């Protein structure tokens, strides 16, 4: 029933006051504490003024924590998510933008949260795609930039071990940095006889080899394009010089509300923060301010957040990762529109996807053809219940 | 439905193709059943999947119907799906 | 016209000389330093960064301000803050990669490049030192595994004559922890001396006191540990014969700061070469973004190199992290360090005198030793193996031939469905053809799977293995093993295994149509038409690539039997039409007890086979070995032995 001291991040444009009433609209039965509302503001994003306001704030204030998020485009808001979250031993979960992105390597002792899934496990979801694009043999490309030997680490394990039909051709990792020695984009190029196109860079360097790939023209109709959802970037910036048509996934940009799902995950604060309030029935010793929580460092020692780390909320699951990714993560399937623009693809999650529709993301040779089973002539059959693969050639058919 | 009347004779006979009875035909749980007489052809015809009116790949499937006959695979399956239990 | 630069240093001393150098180089268009002290507290290094450098408009700072107490000295966020900017950042503080990464750190350098290379230079150093097969572990870490994973890029990087780059053992270790006595035992299991880790002293101490425990750290065991692990306290624990290294001129502010001017001076006058030159702007309150020309000059520190500077000719780095440093190697004289010198990436440094292997070793030693006792396992196959139960000691009775010789059943242990026995079976004497080529010893176990294994996706994981032991044989379990078996493409997937001069057969044994399996008596079998293979078993993997299995593996999965030896009982008992087996089994089985009827038919037709896993002696060894076994009567004697041995 102790009611939680904390900051609710606001900075740049965004609407707090609903936040403010479904915080205090709701009372958690539960949990130890009903549902509660405290909301910290920001305007700067000045990192310099996130130390001001914030270490400020919740030093300042009376709080055992806050949860911040913004909408900007800050990786500081990672890096400070952890440097801050154990330099004041804090847990850190980003609700939006550039606080809610999934933070790479975090330190150890790094306090700051998450939600979400593993780049890898994305890509793994992009799998299952493949599985509904239904590509037995494939292919992949990447840069040297980061992820690299992680995209491929995880990537040929999930086409390692499985009994699935998975196939893959190769990925031509490198670095556009200096010029090409080989021009490459050609060599690896003609290379590619897989559709999809999966590539790991970053988005400027994306349209270099993306664009230098359409002076290569090897994205030529019939192909299919991957890209990373960071790749991607922003869902409004659509550089011409990408793949047109690519496709990918995120977090929801249209389903996931910022607000709203970040309210629910304030209220799973205090699932955890509740849990430990009966399992652990204590709290590390806690100091406000950086030299007063510098003597209680060696104070903190959490394996409550380890029990929060292992956490479900309103029936959803706030067990984070080690990477804080969410254990039972959910994603939005995203793709680029006709628009010359991005398109909602569809949501996934965690080993389960809302396809776009029933066809395949059919492009704009392909031929429709529907029958009935007459057997030997014409057999109906069941894919595998488990996967829905086949031995020999056996193909689907429409189902109302 | 028709078939396993015919087995129990439902009816006096079960009528059907000459290709509902070649599947038909090869496989059987005991021998019984039996072609409209030997089998000699009733209605002489073929089968194949069509596409939409004048297609361009007419003469396109066309040469994939001469690579039918020109396949002797057309025996293979003829086999493989098309083996009777018969005999 | 002139260069702002607010930082923050370790000592005045610090500041002072490192706005004189900025002087004298500056004149080497002007340009001078302006440095801060350490700042206790993490907001006080947070704060004084948006200010000191902030509104200096920092051009950048070579920071190492520790107490050095280790502890990959805090100013991470500030780098970060510096990305805030894009404005141009890099490490003086760390000998580690974690200073490196960009999604970290993108503006980031090394005055103490990272410990990836170093170990490398211990690899390209061992190929100096000519060993061959080296094992490796550490304490579970990030920088720790991804340390071992860029060793191992160092061992990818040999992946396009005799032997090479050798990587006997990847072990891994937690982070803090005691007794590594379990992986002491892994030591033990390594016949490599060659010993690779990296850890921090203390840890090491851990090392060389429990490794000694195991005797590891006792003579005969080559030790190339970390420099944090080799550096520091560890020198109270330091193995004997051991050695440490470090980079050239790296712990020294001196040398090493004095050549952070002079790069960061081919990076002024670098900084002025440039397309619109220019500083960020100044004040961190006041900048919400990054600087669009403070990246474009970070990607100048990508341009940036320097002919010679004050450590001499010094590059970028891939990670723009220093260049072509040379670590210095230290051999050890009576526990003491007797410099060997300095590797650099071409260059390499031995000492003047002989240094001092772990023990009195001249020279890098052989490291892997087979055990003269490999641990087999297998399934009795009426062809050759026939494990019978032992006498009440567990003796054997001593058997005639029909030719009288008393031959010798094979000594075994087996499960309890644990029992010993012995087997007779001509594949030990195969053995004996094998220890009598090169003396090997074996220890003998039994095989309860459905084949030696099956590639198999499990309940759980959806991982298609091997089941069966050969994953042991994979794990490597039993030490050489032997099965009278066919290999198979998932054997090429699994590993190589050994080429059996016997000829096998394949096809379905009868009691005693029946013709092939394509025959559509047997294509499609009745009803009063039943016949199977043993679960798990190799044919099953054979009739599992098939057109047709449908009916045969599938249908037949229905009447599939789990154990062959059940498959003979069925087959005797003849509750089914026919057997599917090994055909050379089958007349084997025939010979013994003709009441079953093998068919006639020919299917995949091998041989017999044994452990084997990558590099063995047992490769030519076995293979020649091989050549001479159908080379001479051995393959007539067990022809004799056991095709002879076939009454009807």
């Amino acid at each position: 029933p102790p009611s939680i001291g904390i900051a609710v991040i606001l900075v740049g444009t965004s609407d707090e006051v609903a936040i403010k009433d479904a915080h205090e609209k709701d009372d958690f039965h539960h949990l130890s504490v009903v549902p509660r509302v405290e909301l910290v503001a920001m305007n700067e994003t000045d990192p310099k003024s996130i130390i001001t306001r914030i270490c400020d704030l919740m030093s300042d204030r009376k709080i055992q924590g806050v949860v911040f998020a913004d909408d900007t485009d800050q990786e500081a808001i990672a890096q400070i998510l952890d440097f801050i979250s154990a330099q004041t031993l804090t847990p850190i979960l980003g609700i939006h933008g550039g606080s809610s992105m999934i933070m790479a390597d975090k330190d150890e002792s790094s306090m700051f949260f998450q939600f979400g899934p593993s780049i890898e496990q994305q890509a793994s979801v992009m799998l299952n795609i493949m599985e509904e694009y239904d590509w037995y043999i494939f292919s992949i490309v990447t840069t040297y930039f980061p992820g690299y030997q992680d995209f491929v680490n995880k990537i040929r394990s999930t086409i390692e071990n499985s009994f699935v039909g998975w196939e893959l051709e190769e990925v031509l990792l490198l670095d556009m940095s200096l010029d090409d020695g080989d021009s490459k984009i050609q060599n690896q190029l003609k290379k590619l006889q897989s559709p999809i196109i999966l590539l790991y860079c970053t988005k400027e360097e994306a349209t270099y080899i993306f664009e230098v790939a359409n002076s290569v023209g090897l994205t030529g109709y019939g192909y299919t394009w991957i890209v990373p959802s960071l790749v991607a970037g922003d869902t409004d910036t659509v550089p011409s010089e990408f793949p047109t048509g690519l496709i990918s996934v995120s977090y929801d940009e249209w389903d996931y509300g910022l607000p709203a799902r970040v309210r629910d995950g304030i209220a799973i604060i205090t699932t955890a923060a509740s849990d430990m309030l009966s399992e652990h029935s204590f709290i590390p010793e806690p100091k406000s301010s950086c030299y007063n929580t510098h003597e209680k460092r060696i104070y903190q020692s959490n394996m409550l957040n380890r029990y929060l780390i292992n956490v479900t909320f309103e029936g959803r699951d706030l067990s984070f990762s080690e990477d804080g990714y969410q254990m039972h993560p959910k994603l939005v399937i995203i793709l680029l529109n006709k628009e010359r623009k991005w398109e909602r693809v569809g949501k996934w999650k965690d080993k389960s996807l809302q396809m776009k529709y029933y066809v395949w993301p059919r492009m704009c040779d392909h031929l429709s053809i529907v029958t009935l089973e007459e057997a030997p002539f014409v057999i109906v059959e069941s894919v595998d219940p488990l996967s829905g693969t086949c031995m020999r050639n056996t193909v689907p058919c429409q189902k109302r | 439905d028709a078939l396993l009347s015919l087995k129990t004779g439902k009816l006096d006979a079960f009528i059907y193709d000459a290709a509902v009875l070649n599947y038909m035909a090869g496989r059987d749980e005991g021998c019984k059943l039996v072609t409209i007489g030997s089998g000699k052809v009733f209605a002489s015809t073929g089968y194949g999947i069509a596409i939409q009116k004048d297609s361009g790949w007419k003469r396109q499937v066309d040469l994939a119907i001469l690579q039918l006959f020109g396949d002797g695979e057309m025996e293979e399956l003829e086999a493989l799906w098309l083996t009777g239990i018969c005999h | 016209k002139i260069v702002n630069i607010g930082a923050v240093l370790s000592t005045r001393k610090h500041e002072q000389m490192f706005r004189e150098a900025v002087n004298q180089a500056n004149k080497r268009i002007q340009l001078q330093a302006t440095s801060v002290t350490h700042k206790p507290n993490a907001i006080q290094m947070a704060l004084s960064v948006c200010e000191d450098l902030i509104s200096s408009q920092v051009y950048a700072i070579l920071v190492s301000h520790p107490p050095t107490p280790n502890d990959h000295f805090t100013p991470t966020p500030v780098s970060y803050t510096a990305g805030f900017y894009r404005i141009p950042v890099l490490g003086l503080t760390t000998r580690m990669s974690i200073y490196s990464d960009k999604s970290i750190h993108l503006s980031f350098l090394r005055t103490v490049p990272p410990y990836s290379h170093q170990s490398s230079v211990w690899f390209e150093m061992m190929r100096v030192y000519n060993w061959n097969h080296i094992i490796l572990l550490v304490s579970d870490d990030h920088e720790g595994r991804a340390a071992q994973k860029r060793l191992e890029t160092l061992l990818e990087e040999r992946e396009s004559n005799k032997r090479g780059p050798k990587a006997e053992k990847v072990l891994q270790f937690d982070p803090g922890t005691k007794n590594v006595t379990a992986l002491l035992m892994e030591a033990r299991e390594l016949e490599a001396r060659v010993i690779i880790l990296s850890a921090s002293e203390d840890d090491a101490a851990t090392v060389y006191r429990a490794a000694a425990m195991l005797d590891m750290t006792g003579s005969g065991y080559v030790w190339l540990v970390g420099e944090r692990e080799i550096s520091g306290n560890a020198l109270r624990y330091a193995p004997d014969g051991i050695i440490g290294l470090q980079l050239i001129n790296g712990k020294n502010e001196s040398a090493h700061i004095s050549d952070a001017v002079g790069v960061v001076a081919q990076a002024v006058h670098e900084l002025l070469e440039k397309e619109n030159i220019t500083d960020p702007p100044r004040g961190c309150v006041g900048n919400t973004n990054i600087w669009k020309t403070g990246p474009l000059f970070k990607r100048v520190l990508m341009s940036s190199k320097y002919a010679d500077g004050v450590t001499g000719r010094v590059e970028f780095n891939e990670d723009g992290d220093r260049k072509f440093a040379q670590y210095s190697i230290m051999n050890l004289q009576n526990r003491k360090l007797v410099q060997v010198g300095i590797y650099n990436g071409t260059h390499v440094i031995p000492n003047d005198r002989k240094i001092i292997w772990p023990g009195g070793e001249t020279e890098k030693p052989r490291g892997y030793q087979m055990s003269t006792r490999l641990k087999i396992v297998t399934i009795h196959q009426e062809p050759f193996v026939y494990v019978k139960p032992t006498m009440s000691d567990g003796t054997c009775k001593e058997e005639f031939t029909v030719n009288g010789d008393p031959v010798k059943k094979v000594i075994c242990t087996g499960p309890n469905d644990t029992v010993p026995q012995c087997c007779y079976g001509f594949c030990i004497d195969l053995l004996i053809k094998l220890a009598r080529t090169m003396q090997f010893t074996y220890e003998v176990h039994l095989v309860a799977d459905g084949k030696f294994g099956t590639q198999e996706r499990v309940q759980n994981s959806n991982k298609k293995e091997w089941n069966g032991m050969m994953g042991e044989l994979l794990s490597g379990q039993a030490d050489m093993i032997v099965a009278p078996l066919t290999i198979n493409n998932e054997r090429a997937q699994y590993i190589e295994f050994s080429k059996p001069f016997k000829y096998q057969g394949l096809t379905i044994l009868v009691k005693k149509r029946i013709t092939g399996i394509n025959d559509p008596r047997l294509r499609n079998p009745s009803d009063k038409f039943i016949y199977a293979t043993v679960k798990q078993s190799s044919v099953d993997i054979y009739f599992r690539r098939q057109v047709e299995l449908s009916t045969m593996y599938r249908h037949m999965e229905k009447h599939n039997y789990e154990s062959a030896a059940e498959a003979i009982q069925a087959v005797r008992d003849n509750k089914l039409h026919a057997f599917i087996w090994d055909s050379a089994v089958l007349e084997f089985e025939a010979s013994q007890k003709c009441d079953l009827v093998t068919t006639g038919e020919l299917f995949f037709r091998s041989g017999f086979g044994i452990g084997m896993r990558k590099d063995s002696p047992w490769k030519q060894q076995v293979s020649l070995s091989i050549l001479k076994s159908h080379e001479n009567g051995f393959m007539e004697d067990l022809d004799k032995t056991w095709v002879r041995y076939q009454e009807c």
